[PDB]
RNA sequence: GACAAUGGUAGGAGAGCGUUCUAAGGGCGUUGAAGCAUGAUCGUAAGGACAUGUGGAGCGCUUAGAAGUGAGAAUGCCGGUG
RNA sequence: UAACUUGGGAGUCAGAACAUGGGUGAUAAGGUCCGUGUUCGAAAGGGAAACAGCCCAGACCACCAGCUAAGGUCCCAAAAU
RNA sequence: ACCGAUAGUGAACCAGUACCGUGAGGGAAAGGUGAAAAGCACCCCGGAAGGGGAGUGAAAUAGAACCUGAAACCGUGUGCUUACAAGUAGUCAGAGCCCGUUAAUGGGUGAUGGCGUGCCUUUUGUAGAAUGAACCGGCGAGUUACGAUUUGAUGCAAGGUU
């Protein structure tokens, strides 16, 4: 029997229609040229979500070092005196500390000075 | 029970469909490869 | 009063009553959990050392096991047709901190 | 997620004042650099501009190693087909002291919206004295 | 309370219709006769027709006075197109649109 | 010389800000009480009478 | 539950979704079916529901069967509109 | 941890650079034709300012965790003025 | 286990007819109001056309250009945002402002900071200045009959089968 395309293509066309919304002009409104940009989009989004990973670790790094120029010493200085002591806290919570609780910060500096 | 049949397990298989989409392997090429002799419709050589 | 805590692979900063979110945990809804290992201790306590304090352990109560929103795993290479889009939902645990 | 990140309202900026009377000239717009762009504390905030107000005092009296004060030329085009133009080093602390500090540092800023606004953040003046003197800078020691 | 009044099948253009529309609205129901009466466009006596039909509405069906009436809304719409044929040189021929347009003007009270 | 590309609606909306008109600049005639233009007889019941 | 494996074109192999029709069974609907529109919903994907508007008489579900069974492009064809 | 044998279905017969052993050319060519490896082809990621073929290294998915390779640590721009 | 108005005969329709060629000859497009015309008496603006009410009907945004009414495209209002800025127009991070959901690690807008030269064909190699596409919708390409060979399944077995 005959098979007549009905309703079946309207609805996944809508579908990529819809995920792009809020893009500029044509973007938004055509089919051929929204599925090129919701590809795009995918893309992207898979390349960026591993690299949000690389560019926060170096934001620490960052606060960190602006905190131990303080106390006169660099960030090689005092990464290298918190191994030798057996510290083991993670950039996340050193740029956490610094921030909040500046008298918690030196009590670290001093016992990485003394590993020299 | 006519609403309740099962065939042989082993012995029914659906049937191949080349060009349908990309996700089956079969797609554009339709399993002939590129350009050629043997890629135009109408066959080839005699094996004769 | 903090505390810093491993749980998950990560370190977490808590504070008394506060709602985190760690990796998934095999305690029932409802129930109480204790972290072991705690890195840090500071605020308005006295400072402590490292890597593990004497004690100090943290407890919390277990409020929901559920899982995040859906996210579209998709990509594809150009001149060349092969695409490929999957889905993922990861699972997660919350807590909250009801002594330090 | 449980990172820090500064908006407007909790900034606080400050005047410093930097003598460059005895200072090499690449030496010195380096340290001020950092300054302007705000890496000197612990709330960076990239997308944000932290920086500080920085005033350079004495322009001339700028010190050069080698043979630079001749030997290296400032080039510039006009749009115009043959129009170029070109001033040594030398001369262009004699008649415009400030123009020759004032551009070896927006040299090291970043050339984006935001790197702009930190480069009108810089004041330099050949003289010894500076007439904003209704704010409160304090002078700085460079490292 | 509103009153509306419509003309369809205008066999002026919709876009040429609409450069005068942008003139009355907004206006009062006095200065809009006036601005309508002593301009020289092709829609001119066309729109005039549409709004004073528009104040008969107002004062027979509704009951408000006319003296403190606004031109609230007032936008022209497409039609049904006239295709046509324009012969040309080397035996091409051309086509020629005759467009057409819906008028529509409401006025109010404000209250 | 044909177009290149196509026109947008932003770049067709943007040539279109001055393709308008003004207003026929008109005042009111204390003999007829109608509008009228300036410069002008009152084309309803009077005259100049300048 | 321990260990190991999972980049991929031409190509080989396996497992699945959806459209129309037939058979048997069992259901829904003028207290509103199909379709159309919107939504912040559920699945590993192809895809599946529900509610609210419009609509005014048909249509799902389970197990098998048979195919004019899936569209982004061929200076593709017809219609509409820039 | 693979090899050989029997049977079913294929695709491919336009290759490129780089290192090296050699013909031809003029110890010319991103030239051309052979031997032996690698990468591309069919390979994302980091480095060489941008740069299929060069150096490091082979992406099942998620994380605002840690350690290294080639290359790097005055500013742009993460780390020694 | 045939089609349901781009389908099925070229033709559901007053079609081998408009129309196109000196001629032999070639050839389309066009179905649907409602159960029943019960097809809007009368009033108002207008020269008319077309509208605003009142009536008919279960429904008139079912009014003969009459069932449902999609996209392209053309408009009328408003909540955020934009006139020193170098843009495959997205993505990740992120203030401020404005709303309140299929109730959950909410929705709309986007000051500023990172990273990023469309898709398909054909190629040793393409952002390519190599090819194709103005846009939207519909239609549009491994099939069936008869033979051969190799696999899975089922019946019987020195027999098996018309």
């Amino acid at each position: 029997p005959r098979v007549k395309g009905g309703t079946v293509t309207r609805a996944r066309r809508k579908k990529t229609i819809k995920l792009a919304k809020g893009y500029f002009g044509s973007k938004h409104t055509l089919y051929k040229v929204a599925k090129q940009q919701v590809m795009k989009s995918g893309q992207y989004a898979f390349r960026d979500r591993r690299q949000r990973k690389r560019d926060f670790r170096k934001l620490w790094i960052t606060r960190i070092n602006a905190a131990a120029r303080q106390h006169e010493m660099s960030y090689s200085r005092l990464m290298n005196g918190l191994k030798k002591a057996g510290i083991d806290i993670n950039r996340k919570m050193l740029s956490e500390i610094a921030i909040s609780d500046e008298k918690a910060f030196a009590q670290l500096v001093t016992k990485a000075k003394d590993a020299l | 029970k006519l609403h309740e049949l099962k065939p042989a397990e082993g012995s029914r298989k659906e049937r191949n469909r080349v060009g349908r989409g990309v996700a089956t392997g079969n797609g554009k090429t339709s399993g002939r490869g590129h350009k050629g002799q043997k890629a135009r419709s109408g066959g080839g050589v005699r094996p004769g | 009063m903090f505390a810093i805590i491993e749980t998950g692979g990560k370190q977490i900063k808590v504070e008394e009553g506060q709602e985190i979110f760690v990796e998934k945990l095999d305690v029932n809804e409802g129930d109480t959990f204790t972290f072991d290992k705690v890195l840090f201790v500071g605020g308005d306590s006295v400072k402590v050392g490292a890597p593990t304090v004497e004690g100090a352990t943290v407890t919390a109560t277990v409020n929901k096991q559920g899982r995040g929103k859906k996210i579209t795993v998709f990509t594809y290479k150009r001149r060349k047709n092969s695409k490929r889009k999957k889905g993922h939902r990861q699972p997660y645990t919350k807590l909250t901190i009801d002594k330090i | 997620r449980q990172t820090f990140m500064a908006n407007e309202s909790n900034i606080e900026r400050k005047w410093y004042v930097i003598d460059a009377e005895g200072q090499t000239l690449g030496r010195l717009s380096s340290e001020v650099a950092s300054i302007l762009r705000g890496k000197n504390k612990v709330t960076y905030t990239p997308h944000v501009d932290t920086g500080d107000y920085v005033i350079v005092i004495n322009a001339s009296k700028i010190e050069f190693t080698g043979n630079k004060e001749t030997d290296k030329v400032y080039y510039r085009h006009s749009n115009h087909p043959g129009g170029i133009k070109s001033i040594t080093a030398g001369e262009l602390r004699r008649t415009n002291p400030e123009r020759l500090i004032e551009n070896s540092i927006k040299g090291m800023l970043p050339s984006t919206r935001l790197g702009e606004k930190q480069g009108k953040k810089l004041f330099v003046y050949g003289g010894a004295e500076h007439p904003h003197a209704a704010q409160q800078p304090e002078n700085y020691e460079l490292r | 309370m509103e009153a509306k009044a419509v003309a369809r099948t205008i066999r002026i253009a919709p876009r040429k219709v609409r450069l005068v529309l942008d003139l009355i609205r907004g206006k009062n129901a006095a200065e809009a006769i006036a601005i309508l009466k002593l301009t020289n466009k092709a829609s001119s006596p066309v729109i005039e027709k549409v709004l004073m039909s528009a104040l008969a509405n107002a004062e027979h069906n509704y009951d408000m006075n006319t003296d403190e009436l606004v031109v609230k809304e007032a936008y022209a719409n497409e039609g049904p197109t006239l295709k046509r044929f324009r012969p040309r040189a080397q035996g091409r021929a051309s086509a020629i649109n005759k467009r057409t347009s819906h008028i529509t003007i409401v006025v109010s009270d404000a209250k | 010389a044909v177009p290149k590309r196509r026109t947008s609606k932003t770049r067709k909306n943007k040539r279109r800000t001055h393709f308008k008109i003004s207003v026929p600049g008109m005042t009111e005639c204390p003999n007829c009480g109608e509008y009228k233009l300036s410069h002008r007889v009152c084309k309803n019941c009077g005259s100049y009478n300048g």
